[PDB]
């Protein structure tokens, strides 16, 4: 999915 | 033909070669806000006339182009700066940082040609 902003960036995601 | 206005092949080049030096001319097919919950973020379905690809996000600095309806579905634009990032699972995303609207949506009026979804796996 790319439908939420978190989907676009894994390394900022904890 | 109308597709003579678009950079045929640029989508595969963006996703496969990743050379950020090209300045491809692409058509916006659709624009959708991304769930944010804050500054809104916009996802774009783009076409080079051969392929469509929905893995484009506008840099937030370009949000006024969408919100003031200067960048809208069917318009033709030239990408002047973009970056490609690769996610943990291998998917690639494109952030559009600078672009120029060459022809407004109203002046183009329709999806150009018959582009098919890009095969990324």
């Amino acid at each position: 999915s790319l439908s939420t902003i978190n989907d676009w960036d894994d390394m900022d995601d904890f | 033909s109308m597709v003579g206005q678009l950079s045929e092949g640029a989508i595969a080049a963006i996703m496969q070669k990743g050379d950020t030096n090209i300045k491809p001319i692409l058509q916006v097919i659709n624009i959708r806000p991304i769930t944010t919950g804050s500054p809104p973020r916009y996802r774009l379905l783009m076409s080079d006339g051969l392929n469509t690809l929905s893995s484009f996000m506008l840099a937030t600095q370009l949000n006024p182009l969408v919100e003031e309806e200067q960048l809208s579905s069917n318009c033709v634009c030239q990408i002047h700066r973009f970056i490609v990032n690769t996610l943990k699972d291998g998917r690639r995303v494109v952030i559009l940082m600078e672009l120029e609207v060459l022809k407004s949506a109203e002046a183009v009026g329709v999806k150009i040609g018959n582009p098919v979804p890009y095969n990324e796996g």
